[PDB]
């Protein structure tokens, strides 16, 4: 038959328009532009009180308060200005690896190997944290999720496909099928009306919130994509993947802009984030540092330290005044 | 008779000076670099004992360099000497314990999965600590400054202030000093030593009956350490039960060797403080590495 | 088979997308990067008095 | 959500009574609780404190000593003993409930009271007038001052505003001098600076008449001051 | 421990 | 200093005390994975058992002798195991699970998987506990069937005895970390008892191990 060979003629269509409409790199742009200064930061504050892994963490909207989630079963609302603890959420499963903090501030999300996401209400009448809604459809597990408007939750799991759910209802809205291998992350454009998700397929794909199509897939990473990012302009993203780089791409020209990667690392990447302005780009790594990149001229322009096991979430604040890293070794740490 | 006084000075010198490095960076690394377990904590109690005796040995260092001469206060010397007795009896008694612990963990291992938790070790290594104050007692009691005739001053006990002949205060002093080298080679000595030989050779003994994959790293740490400990204590106690089963003739100064002896041995008895972080926290790997980390 | 046709006419959705020049968007993201370069407490740090952890 | 007190009564002058306070519909271990009294035809009067876990208590100097406060978590029960009854101890005892942590609403929930009638203070909160007449639809503004200034290094601003309708149990309105109490028209609101402070009503309906009480929550105890009437 |  | 700060410090440390506590109660289980391939005989070994909401991942709880012990078997996952497998890094055993039975080349897969599991990066220093499965029709198809289709190598006699030798070792000679991790090995009975005191003559030495390390003497 000619539809493998249809879709062939297609693909070399496509990188040839891509090939086209390419007249520069970004490094021959910014070869001009002042190099930032050396970054040096300090540890602020130190977040103690996990037993076990610490596997995701997310900071709230008023850049004070933070949700982490551990394996020994447990749900932590921290202040970071006082490390004090407002609330402790025993999970029924404990095999948990994804944690999200509501936009409003009203509720809290997390998920894992259950299958299950379960969304906890944080202001009741009682005085007590209790689950409000489980939702169940997935065959795989839960690898991320993010609120969308405190009353609809995108989640992506390692059965190939993502989802848009109805929280009141408990029931999927959307689903978006066109991977080949499990998701891993996914991250939200700041109009909430795109998002982006990466899969161990090695492929980076862009799905419309409406309609529920998708419109863009990036290649060119050499394994499985770990993290992803948006932009703070949101007409760009960031990968990184098990190949031990970074990439850059634009979603208006659908191409790739740049590579951040040193002979020096040869680990994976587990977390990346941007900084307030998008000059910086922060990525976590295997081999317990963390990485702090000029997004523009591609210089490692600093080094976080002081995880004794490998850096697995990674977060900035809204009003880009500080920087959270939670570890393997159960200590989440404040950058400044 | 000037070698005597010269190793003795020696050994009081390499001993305060590497004792109180070591025990400094045990107590840094384990008490603040690392999270708490039962088996740090007992270190870290051990780590301070050690520490805060070492502490106190360029006073004796400058006691006998002075000739005997106690040139501070009352209140310096019943201090320092209070810390001292405190501290020699925590470190012996920790020992011990550690020994104990180990044992159980080996011969019991269901048991220790059930109970052995950071709130018990809290609870438990209060023991040591309050024994200790109880037999150090009578040195915070008895213990003061008084002038020898040729313009010194030396502090020592004074068990019968109250009364100035010789006469009463021979008797009194040789009871008081019998019954505390009683309590001493009974309770510092005994009891230990008794602990840490029963402890390791059951453990010696199941490792080497039940069998495991290997079994000469276990035995060769476990004799280094029962090894060392015995050689560091027991000349001191043996001597120390030969000066006060004749301590009445000794006041007299009719026996000096013993005295000799006795301040000899003191030193070996000192450097067990010294010894304890190497055999008991950098014979394993992790702290090691840690160590090595650090910079 | 039937897998084949809707990837074909993904791939078919995705060919028919206007594209801008790449230096195009690259001056465009550097000039976001630039007009907000104050408003960064990461990369220019604040006195004592701004930052509120400690 | 319940609190029920029970305990009171006529009781001769130099005698003991104790009051209980019986809660249900919340998690009761994780509130501290309050014991407030008020006089007949006076004002509030803050009387006792007993923290979560039982770690903190306490008490105001007039009634130190001859007062204890105490609770049991299984039966969720609060409990008042009191000795050597004064003539002033003729009053209606209040159990209110408080929970602290950022970003928290205390003080948010007062129980219905028990009589007790006997037969025979760094901080000074100044609420000037005693009794505004007012018409529906009209906007109204209530003052409030103290004598420190209640702005702490943190940034907050300990004041709360209460009402108190005719013949029943205050309620919360305003919590840290802005910040609007849950279940409360927007109708409603705060602000002020340091020592002088202000409650504006836009729009004004009968069930807002009654008595509005100023407070402050900066130290050791808590003063009310006496309460602002707003008839009509 | 000590002997004085 | 503190004007409610103070009630919202013992707020926390009244949530560390009830964090530590969970801690230590949860500390005292004993984890076991279970793993095989494709219903080689996991289904019994729960059945061995004595003492839905989920599709992910089963919990199963029992107790011997004094001893807790909590049993994961994670069938039911079919995703991308190098994606999860390292939440399992702690585990104190894992059991696993070969059916002796087989036939399409079943037993080769069944070495892969162990190979796959034994030299894995995240399980040094873990323990395997070997169950076989199936010895009666292991019994009549050796029998009425030769060894030479899975094994065409094999040159011992054509008896139960010397075959079964045979199949353990051919299992045992895939560790290639043999001075770190061992492997006990236990052909499954028709008596209740015997499993679990197997069970817990293992952990009970893997326990004994891991405070021999932990106190610096290994
Ligand atoms: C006789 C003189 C030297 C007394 C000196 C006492 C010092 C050296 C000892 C005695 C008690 C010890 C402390 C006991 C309590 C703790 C908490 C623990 O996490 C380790 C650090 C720390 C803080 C210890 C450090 C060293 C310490 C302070
Ligand atoms: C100074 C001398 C005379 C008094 C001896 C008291 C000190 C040395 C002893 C008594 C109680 C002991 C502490 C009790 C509590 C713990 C448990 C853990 O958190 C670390 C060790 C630590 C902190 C112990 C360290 C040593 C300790 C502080
Ligand atoms: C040479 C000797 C004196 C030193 C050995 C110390 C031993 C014998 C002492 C020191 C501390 C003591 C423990 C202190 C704490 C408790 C309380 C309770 O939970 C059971 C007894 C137990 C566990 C005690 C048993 C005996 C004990 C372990
Ligand atoms: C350093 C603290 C460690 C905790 C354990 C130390 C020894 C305390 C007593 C343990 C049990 C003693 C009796 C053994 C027999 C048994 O428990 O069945």
């Amino acid at each position: 038959d000619q539809l493998r060979q249809e879709a062939e003629q297609l693909k070399n269509q496509i990188r040839d328009a891509r090939k086209a409409c390419a007249d520069a790199t970004l490094s021959q742009i910014t070869n001009n532009i002042d190099p930032v200064g050396r970054i040096q930061m300090r540890t602020r504050r130190t977040l103690r009180g996990h037993l076990a892994k610490i596997y995701a963490m997310h900071w709230g909207t008023d850049s004070r308060l933070l949700v982490s989630a551990s394996q020994d079963g447990k749900l932590i609302i921290w202040d970071s200005y006082t490390t004090n603890k407002v609330h402790a959420i025993p999970l029924r499963s404990s095999w948990v690896m994804t944690c999200a903090y509501a936009p409003s501030g009203n509720y809290v999300a997390c998920g894992g190997l259950d299958n299950i996401c379960s969304i906890y209400n944080l202001k009741t009448r009682e005085g007590n944290v209790r689950v409000s809604r489980e939702l169940a459809g997935h065959t795989g597990y839960l690898s991320c999720c993010r609120f969308l408007d405190d009353n609809q939750i995108v989640t992506s799991s390692g059965d190939t496909t993502c989802a848009l759910w109805d929280i009141e209802t408990g029931q999927q809205t959307t689903t978006f099928t066109g991977h080949t291998g499990d998701v891993m992350s996914l991250s939200l454009a700041p109009d909430t009306r795109l998002f982006v998700s990466g899969a161990c397929d090695a492929s980076a794909k862009l799905w419309d919130v409406r309609e529920g199509m998708c419109r863009q897939t990036f290649t060119g990473h050499e394994s499985d994509i770990n993290a992803i990012c948006f932009f703070p302009n949101g007409n760009a993203f960031a990968t990184g993947s098990d190949d031990a780089t970074c990439r850059l791409f634009d979603l208006r020209a659908d191409q790739e802009l740049m590579t951040y990667s040193h002979d020096n690392i040869i680990c994976g990447i587990t977390s990346v984030s941007f900084s307030k302005s998008g000059r910086l780009l922060l990525a976590g790594y295997d081999d317990f540092n963390c990485n702090v990149w000029d997004a523009l001229k591609a210089d490692r322009a600093g080094v976080l330290a002081g995880h004794d096991n490998r850096v697995s979430c990674l977060g900035v604040t809204d009003d880009g005044m500080a920087v959270a890293t939670g570890s393997w070794d159960s200590f989440l740490k404040i950058w400044n | 008779y000037l070698f005597l006084d010269i190793i003795t000075y020696l050994v009081f010198a390499v001993t305060f000076v590497l004792g109180v490095l070591g025990n400094g960076l045990v107590i840094w690394v384990a008490g603040f670099r690392m999270t708490h377990t039962v088996t740090t904590i007992s270190y870290l109690n051990l780590a301070v004992a050690d520490f805060c005796f070492t502490s106190t040995l360029p006073f004796f260092m400058v006691r006998k360099a002075m000739g005997g001469h106690w040139p501070f206060g009352w209140f310096l010397c019943k201090f320092v000497f209070t810390i001292v007795d405190i501290n020699l009896f925590g470190s012996v008694f920790l020992i011990a314990l550690i020994a104990l612990d180990r044992c159980v963990c080996v011969l019991h291992p269901v048991w220790t999965q059930n109970h052995r938790t950071v709130s018990l070790a809290k609870k438990v290594i209060i023991g040591p600590w309050v024994m200790a104050l109880l037999l150090t007692l009578p040195v915070i009691i008895r213990v003061t400054t008084v002038p020898g005739k040729t313009g010194t001053v030396a502090c020592t006990f004074n068990f019968s202030p109250w009364t100035n002949d010789p006469k009463e205060r021979i008797n009194v002093a040789v009871a008081m000093l019998t019954v505390r080298g009683i309590i001493r080679f009974i309770i510092g000595f005994s009891a230990p030593m008794s602990i840490v030989a029963v402890s390791y050779g059951l453990i010696a003994t199941k490792i080497h009956k039940q069998g495991l994959i290997k079994s000469s790293r276990p035995l060769r740490v476990l004799s280094f350490v029962a090894a060392a400990f015995f050689l560091c204590w027991s000349p001191y106690q043996v001597v120390a039960l030969i000066a006060t089963v004749r301590i009445r003739e000794l006041l007299q100064g009719m026996y000096k060797e013993i005295g000799i002896a006795v301040d000899v041995t003191s030193a070996l008895a000192f450097f067990n403080s010294c010894l304890n972080p190497m055999l008991y926290v950098f014979m394993g790997q992790d702290f090691r590495e840690r160590l090595i980390h650090a910079l | 088979i039937a897998q084949a046709r809707k990837l074909v006419e993904q791939l078919k959705m995705e060919a028919n997308i206007d594209r801008i020049k790449v230096s195009k968007a690259a001056a465009d993201l550097m000039a976001y990067c630039e007009a907000h370069a104050k408003e960064d407490p990461l990369l220019t740090p604040v006195p004592a008095s701004e930052n509120p952890f400690r | 959500v319940q609190l029920v007190e029970s305990g009171g009564g006529l009781v001769q002058p130099g005698g003991s009574r104790k009051l209980s306070c019986s809660a249900s519909g919340f998690a009761f271990s994780s509130f501290g609780m309050h014991w407030v009294r008020q006089a007949p035809e006076k004002g509030l009067e803050w009387v006792a404190y007993i923290s979560s876990g039982s770690g903190t208590i306490y008490y105001a100097d007039t009634v130190k000593g001859r007062f204890t406060i105490s609770r049991d978590d299984p039966k969720n029960t609060l409990f008042l003993q009191m000795t050597s009854l004064r003539s002033e101890d003729t009053a209606m005892y209040y159990c209110v409930r408080s929970i602290y942590y950022y970003g928290s609403s205390p003080f948010d929930f007062w129980g219905q009271g028990t009589t007790l009638t006997v037969s025979s203070s760094d901080i000074v909160m100044t609420q000037a007038t005693s009794s505004v007449p007012v018409t529906p639809g009209e906007s109204v503004s209530i003052s409030c001052r103290s004598s420190k200034s209640l702005l702490h290094s943190n940034g907050n601003t300990y004041l709360y505003w209460f009402l108190q309708r005719p013949g029943q149990s205050p309620q919360l309105l305003i919590y840290r001098m802005s910040n609007l109490a849950s279940g409360v028209p927007d109708r409603f609101s705060g602000s002020g600076s340091g020592t002088a402070f202000t409650l504006t009503i836009s729009r004004l309906e009968a069930e807002d008449v009654g008595v509005y009480y100023c407070m402050q929550h900066l130290e050791y105890p808590l003063t009310f001051g006496a309460g602002t009437k707003l008839e009509l | 421990m000590i002997f004085l | 200093l503190s004007a409610e700060d103070k009630a919202a410090v013992e707020r926390s440390k009244m949530i560390d005390r009830n964090l530590r506590e969970d801690g230590e109660k949860a500390a005292r289980e004993v984890k076991l994975l279970l793993l095989g391939a494709g219903e080689s005989g996991k289904s019994t070994i729960v059945k061995q058992m004595k003492i839905v909401k989920t599709t992910g991942i089963v919990e199963t709880h029992f107790t011997f002798k004094d001893l807790h012990f909590k049993m994961f078997d994670v069938g039911g996952q079919r995703s991308e195991r190098k994606k999860w497998i390292h939440c399992f890094e702690g585990v104190t055993a894992i059991i696993f699970c070969v059916a002796l039975s087989d036939e399409m080349n079943r037993m080769h897969e069944s070495m892969k998987l162990f190979d796959s599991i034994c030299n894995n990066k995240w399980f040094t220093d873990t323990s395997i506990i070997l169950f076989l499965n199936k010895k009666d029709l292991f019994e009549e198809k050796i029998k009425k069937s030769p060894l030479t289709i899975c094994y065409p190598e094999y040159a011992g006699s054509n008896t139960y005895e010397e075959a079964a030798a045979y199949i353990q070792c051919q299992f045992e000679d895939l560790n290639k970390r043999k001075d770190t991790k061992e492997i006990y090995t236990h052909f499954t009975c028709a008596t209740d008892t015997k499993n679990v005191q197997f069970v817990f003559d293992a952990v009970t030495d893997v326990i004994i191990k891991n405070n021999l390390k932990d106190c610096g003497l290994f």
